[PDB]
């Protein structure tokens, strides 16, 4: 008894609840596709300069 | 929720030896005969069955 409660216990410290961390990881997942691609975007933002009476 | 430690099967698990205990000492009764095979299951109806025995 007193080791599944101590089990119980660490347990909850120590293991990932899956549920919760895919929903941590799949914001990231998706938050780094979006800075990809505004990294991309803002790489050609400097592409005005070639225009501008040159 | 954890992956890492099922603790819902480990409460099973140790609710299934105490099930498979208590199994094993009723069998032990009904295989011998006898109530109490050792001194464990009475010592006062032990120590009084070898002085009527006797």
């Amino acid at each position: 008894n007193i080791s599944e409660n101590t089990s119980s216990a660490e347990s909850r410290i120590r293991d990932t609840d899956m549920a919760e961390e895919m929903v941590e990881y799949s914001k990231n997942n998706i938050l780094a596709q979006a800075g990809q691609s505004m990294l991309a975007q803002a790489n050609q933002s400097t592409q005005g300069v070639l225009s501008l009476l040159q | 929720m954890v992956v890492q430690h099922n603790l819902t099967a480990m409460n099973a698990n140790r609710q299934l030896g105490i099930t498979t205990g208590a199994q094993a000492k009723s069998s032990e009764k009904l295989s011998s005969g006898y109530k109490i095979n050792r001194a464990a299951d009475d010592a006062a109806g032990l120590t009084i069955s070898e002085k009527m025995r006797s």
